[PDB]
């Protein structure tokens, strides 16, 4: 297969160009971690997501006039509308609260706003708890204008609202990755162009030998396949020096509250297959063309 | 059939004078004939023509074994490995030594590795070529780097070995020396182009001389002189 | 014989009194319209100012309760949590929160362009009662000027009164020929049923007393017995009532006399004309023929 | 001699490499953008610091009764709450702050209230600053109950948690700063290499027949400051375009939290000049000795 | 004041033959020499060391000015600007006409072009190059490729016209064409060499020989062929 003659040849390239060598691996190192560098961000929004989506409860208000006048639903007209939205399948428990009560518990949270609201602004309500809460919009539909319904909160739908800050840093990161990827992938094609200037006395001679099509591109090619190796590999190696540096003052912080998903270096290997096989994708086929459109 | 091309002109526009009529010619297999040609004018298309680079533009090249015009993707190698060619610059491999030169020519092309060893000695140090082959080539000096080009074209004995310009820039007191090189491969009967434009250096011979004026032959002597 | 150009500017500012007596009184009742609406437009202005200020106190409250750590953002409670359990609490509370303070601050904004609109309706209102006290003054600038020279035309007409005569003119014994019938219409048969009074009622200037009359005296004196009441202004009774034609002779009308309106006597026909005499001079009955110019006539 | 031969071969050179001399230019407007971006998330912070308080205060209250009359702390109630709390070993001093100076600073941590706020609506709180903030939860609760005291305030413990995770951005922004920084140096260094290598012949023309030394350099300098200027305006291009496209969405919101400071273009603009110095000052020092250990 | 060489035993990597053993020829305004010899003589080292491409490491080397063993590299191309020297690349550019290449060969010192071109046209037909300068030089035939670096040779004033391989690979009949051209500027009075291999040019016009293997003066007489 002439494969201890591959083995020797290659040397000669990286003694040749030893100025660039370096270059190319921190361009391809540069634009592809930074385009791994995000989806661990959707995988953290995406399993923080799921700590807050298991304890989601209905609330739901109720009319003035069936609310300020007694405390607890002790009157056949709050009780029938009481006894008929309470079990139909989306339920486990329902529970009422009463006005007062409604009241001070905010103050019992925190001792603030204790003058400037009023005791008459806290309409009495329900808490009921759904099996599925991805399956909100049954409830929103089943719910309309009916006696003694004011508003309808539709549940705690306020956590993606506050996880959807995130999402534009990401896009941003996934853009400057990708403004990054189309500034580096054409340096692939400036190497057939450095490499060829510095071997023309025997590419010429390897021409009217009678050399395969197939075979003469190889020794201009194998190197760039294994470019793309180590490039990926301290891609890596540098996220996990800046996982290890510049994070642990910050998602250290969340944990005790328990807040996050607290992901670690377990699930960034785990990603690593669906990386290395796009960095060394477009290594070769436009290395391929490049050659056969040049040479 | 055999070695022959006829009706071969590329019709080179853009230009004056395409200088390419479409000359048929009759050449035999055997010893040297002489290209004594004006500068500028049907050298290095006409050399170009049969390397299977340039293709006519009217009418087909052949050869004894393939044809030149009609092709594929494994047609021209073949066609490219039967061929030896002998150029005006020396044309080494810095990098490397001398004994593996003409050896490099051999692992691109599929042959045994260990039977390499029982062909570079029957090569290398065939005739006045043995020298010692395992010193620098840039040290070496320039009245042999074309001993080892011509030992290059010749590996696996080719049909054709053309040759141009073997002196160039070397002195006429040791042209006459590698003549008595070239001499022996046309002792051997294989085909020879040698193309030159030498006046009184290939005169004493007398053999095939042959020219042009602008794409049209002129001379066709067996036995004739350059002037 | 010559008392007649007197008598005339007697009458004249006499009625030029009584019209300015009748622009008083849209006069007086103009700025009584401003003064009903100076006590309406002040008492909105203080209620407006009242619950402004009410408003004020609100918003101090509640730009003093975000001063002791009133974050109501809502995304900034993720700092504050350390359970899952409390944030959403949080969060619920904090919804409602945010929403009372909007309507609050809304309902701030709101009142307070409300009370800007009505400080600017105030203050047009101040400058239309200015504009109202300033008018009143001019009319009654010209009104206290026809109180001015009301004594002057009357030291001049008591002058010649009954005075400046000699014994012929007494001698010229002369109560009236003929009195008028009236509408015997038939709503004003009274005017005349009274009439034994006057041939030989002496005049007074602007009076209607039993014994003193002027040219619109008569009119009036002899109307309330029929129950009918007219301005006094005998130059504006041209300008009361309906055009009576000339063609059409029936009693009750009135007409003017002596040239431009001068004299708005009633009507008498038959080919005689009873009109207000001199001072002491008894009412003569002399025809239409006697001053000139008639003009049109109206009805009373 | 003048610029009107020159402005040729500028031309020339762009015209006969149209794809590696493109590479040039947005590889730098990356380094120059991360670094320009760093500055700009350092100077927030720095400008959103002045808004909270230090890493060592207890801002307690008073209540109205003391506080709307007697202004200067000389009634009975301000003296002795003035002398009991140094006694124990628990705080270091205790400052004044009276309604004179409590509405000039509310304004200031609240510019919102530029309307009638009204005067006399702040407590005074007479802040005090202590030597460990780490057990002082119940220090907090002792002065709560006091009669005297309102309520107290304490922005620390995972409340000034974001200076622990801007720094922390902005350090990472400057690790890829600096790597990219050291990528771009081992490609601009070619810019004369293959300039060499496509333009041998004129290069030598002039060396025989007697040229200086310093007129050979200034037809390659030259496209190193010309790309040089347009990698800086496409960066500072570049930030105006990912702010206003969907940066702005995520920082609008902020204003009414006023959480951070305020930002404009013209912060922006004010760094500028420190960004236009690097990149072309940088370049041509490295443009310049390439040559002086080439010919 | 008659400037010569001598010496210079420039050994360098291998020594062998270092440079020359010894030079102890004269120049003349006018004067022609050719030499003659094999391809291991080092005769490509021997036209360095007049340029000051090669820093001898004995003797010294001066022509007419100053020795210049020891200059200022400022100083280096202070001296190039009447040396004209002519290869077998021709030096030409593709891009470029040929009354192009001629005002790019004196635009690069810097004059005012009121004088440049002024004495453009006296020199491009004195060659035979008569008009036609504005034409692409592979539109232009290859027997006038070298008569453009000729002319452009002259820009400045001719002092030493130095000449290694003029004709190269060529025909000889149009080898005869370009013999007279340096011999017509031979007639104006300025000094040029020559530096070839072949014997059939040294029996023409019978000048000054020289001779060198490996460094070693062999023969030289400075008369007949």
């Amino acid at each position: 297969m002439r494969f201890g003659f591959l083995l020797n040849e290659v040397l000669t390239g990286f003694r040749r160009n030893v100025t660039m060598t370096i270059a190319m691996i921190l361009t391809t190192a540069i634009s592809v971690g930074l385009f791994g560098g995000g989806m661990l961000v959707v995988r953290l929004a995406d399993s923080s997501r799921a700590i807050y989506l298991d304890r989601v409860e209905s609330q739901v208000f109720l009319t003035e006039d069936v609310s300020a006048n007694d405390s607890s639903c002790d009157t056949t007209a709050c009780k029938a509308l009481r006894e008929k939205i309470e079990t139909r399948s989306d339920v486990k428990a329902v529970r009422f609260l009463n006005r007062q009560q409604a009241y001070d518990d905010a103050i019992r949270k925190f001792p603030q706003f204790k003058d400037v609201a009023g005791k008459d602004s806290f309409p009495a309500s329900f808490i009921v708890k759904l099996e599925n809460p991805e399956q909100h919009k049954d409830f929103d539909t089943a719910m309309k204008g009916q006696p003694g319904v004011l508003d309808v909160l539709n549940q705690k739908e306020l956590i993606d609202r506050l996880f959807a800050v995130l999402d534009g840093l990401s896009n941003a990161a996934f853009a400057v990755a990708l403004v990054q990827a189309i500034g580096a992938i054409l340096l692939i094609a400036n190497m057939v162009q450095v490499a060829a200037y510095t071997r023309r006395t025997e590419i010429g001679i390897m021409r009217l030998v009678g050399a395969s099509r197939w075979y003469t591109q190889l020794p201009f090619l194998v190197e760039a396949m294994l470019a793309a190796t180590m490039g990926v590999g301290i891609a890596v190696a540098g996220l996990m020096v800046v996982r290890a540096l510049f994070l642990e003052n910050a998602l250290n912080q969340f944990y005790q509250a328990n807040l996050i998903a607290k992901v670690d270096y377990a699930d960034i290997l785990f990603i690593t297959p669906w990386l290395l096989l796009l960095g060394v994708a477009m290594s070769g086929l436009t290395a391929y063309l490049t050659l056969r459109l040049y040479v | 059939m055999m070695i022959t091309l006829d009706h071969v002109t590329k019709q080179y526009k853009s230009s004056a004078r395409p200088a390419l009529d479409d000359i048929n010619v009759k050449i035999d297999k055997g010893e040297f004939v002489f290209l004594i040609g004006p500068s500028g004018s049907g050298k290095s298309t006409f050399m170009r023509l049969l390397l299977a680079a340039e293709t006519p533009t009217s009418g087909d090249v052949r050869v004894s074994k393939f044809h030149v015009n009609k092709l594929r993707g494994r047609h021209v190698p073949k066609l490219r490995q039967v061929i030896g060619c002998v150029f005006q610059d020396f044309r080494l491999l810095q990098q490397k030594t001398v004994y593996d030169n003409v050896a490099f020519a051999l692992e691109v092309i599929g042959k045994r590795t260990d039977a390499i060893n029982r062909v570079v000695p029957e090569v290398l140090e065939t005739v006045g070529l043995s020298g010692k082959a395992n010193r620098l080539p840039d040290e070496l000096s320039g009245g042999e780097q074309q001993r080892v080009a011509i030992a290059r074209a010749f590996v696996n004995r080719p049909l054709v070995l053309l040759a141009d310009e073997p002196t160039g820039n070397l002195d006429p007191e040791t042209s006459r020396d590698i003549m008595d090189l070239l001499e022996r491969i046309n002792r051997t009967g294989t085909t020879v182009l040698m193309a030159t434009h030498d006046h009184h250096i290939v005169d004493s011979m007398r053999q095939r001389v042959v020219e042009l004026s602008l794409g049209r032959l002129v001379r066709d002597e067996q036995r004739g002189v350059y002037g | 014989a010559k008392l007649n150009e007197l008598s005339r500017q007697a009458e004249q500012t006499t009625e030029a009194l009584h019209s300015a007596q009748l622009d008083l009184n849209e006069k007086l009742a103009a700025q009584r319209a401003a003064d009903q609406k100076l006590a309406d437009n002040r008492t909105a202005l203080d209620a407006a100012r009242a619950r402004l200020a009410t408003f004020q106190t609100a918003v101090n409250k509640v730009a003093a309760a975000t001063y002791m750590g009133g974050r109501t953002h809502g995304m900034d409670a993720i700092l504050t949590a350390e359970s899952p359990q409390l944030l959403i609490d949080r969060l619920s509370v904090q919804r409602v929160m945010a929403h009372q303070m909007s309507t609050q601050m809304a309902r701030f904004k709101a009142a307070g362009e409300q009370a800007v609109k009505a400080e600017q309706a105030a203050a047009k209102s101040a400058a239309d009662a200015r504009s109202a006290a300033e008018q009143a003054a001019a009319v009654r600038a010209n009104l206290q000027h026809k109180q001015s020279q009301l004594q002057v035309q009357i030291a001049v007409v008591k002058s010649q009164y009954v005075a400046l005569t000699p014994e012929e003119r007494t001698a010229l014994a002369d109560p009236g020929p003929v009195p008028a019938v009236a509408a015997i219409g038939g709503d004003r048969t009274a005017v005349v049923q009274a009439a034994l009074t006057q041939v030989g009622a002496p005049y007074a200037w602007g009076g209607a007393a039993p014994g003193g009359f002027d040219c619109s005296g008569l009119v009036m004196w002899a109307f309330q017995q029929a129950g009918i009441a007219l301005p006094h202004s005998s130059q504006a009774l041209a300008h009361g009532g309906q055009p009576v034609a000339l063609s059409d002779l029936q009693p009750g009308d009135v007409l003017t006399f002596y040239s431009d309106a001068s004299h708005a006597g009633i009507y008498i026909g038959d080919g005689l004309m009873v009109h207000s005499s001199t001072y002491g001079v008894p009412v003569r009955v002399v025809p239409m023929d006697s001053s000139g110019p008639i003009y049109d006539a109206r009805r009373y």
